[PDB]
């Protein structure tokens, strides 16, 4: 059996760690909910 | 039991010790998570019980106690924050500018951040703090890194 535990409030935090790029990727979504790259 | 709004961890005892399988958002008395985390199974909240209400494997989403409530959307311009809730680690806001998943059915925002699989269900937020989608369903790119989609449901 699965259970839930609280981890915090949902707020936007000023001065957060700004990281990660913004790629443009051509993708396909299958009937099972799996994304795949169409390169 | 606990019905306060916020972000929650989804845990299991089936494996060794207490293993975190995912994350979810409580909002307006409704638990929102990703389908691949729970497989549509009932959840426990202290002494209470969360039974599924809506789900869809294609969208990879599932709501408990009521219909999907989260209806905010990425504007396609602004930076967003991934409220990451990693296995065995404190909730942490990570700001990023989303990329794009171009599909035959339209464009979807995507967040290029690599966190353990057990982080799936962590909400993505706009500058107002509104949940615009959930992290944890995407693709693996050329360099081995993971890129998740900003997955959002449809409020009736
Ligand atoms: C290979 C890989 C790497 C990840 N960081 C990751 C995060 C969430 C989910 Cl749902 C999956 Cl399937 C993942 N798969």
């Amino acid at each position: 059996d699965m259970y839930i535990e609280r981890a915090g409030d949902i707020t936007w935090e000023k001065d957060a760690e700004v990281t990660g790029n913004s790629p443009r990727l051509d993708v396909a979504l299958d009937e099972s909910g799996d994304f795949s790259l169409v390169e | 039991g606990e019905t306060t709004d916020g972000v929650y961890r989804v845990m299991t005892r089936r494996l060794l010790g207490s293993t975190q399988v995912g994350v979810g958002v409580m909002q307006e008395g409704v638990f929102h998570t990703m389908w691949h985390v729970t497989k549509g199974a009932a959840l426990r909240s202290g002494e209470g019980r969360l039974d599924p209400y809506w789900g869809d494997v294609k969208q990879d989403l599932v709501s408990y106690c009521g219909p999907w409530k989260l209806d905010a959307a990425w504007d396609g311009l602004s930076e967003v924050q991934l409220l990451a809730v990693p296995p065995g680690e404190r909730a942490k806001n990570i700001q990023t500018l989303p990329g794009i998943f171009k599909t035959k059915d339209g464009d979807i925002g995507a967040v290029a951040l690599d966190y353990p699989a057990g982080t799936s269900g962590s909400p993505i937020l706009d500058k107002c703090g509104r949940v615009i989608g959930l992290y944890g369903n995407g693709v693996v790119i050329k360099n081995g890194s993971y890129v998740s989609a900003i997955t959002q449901g449809k409020r009736e």
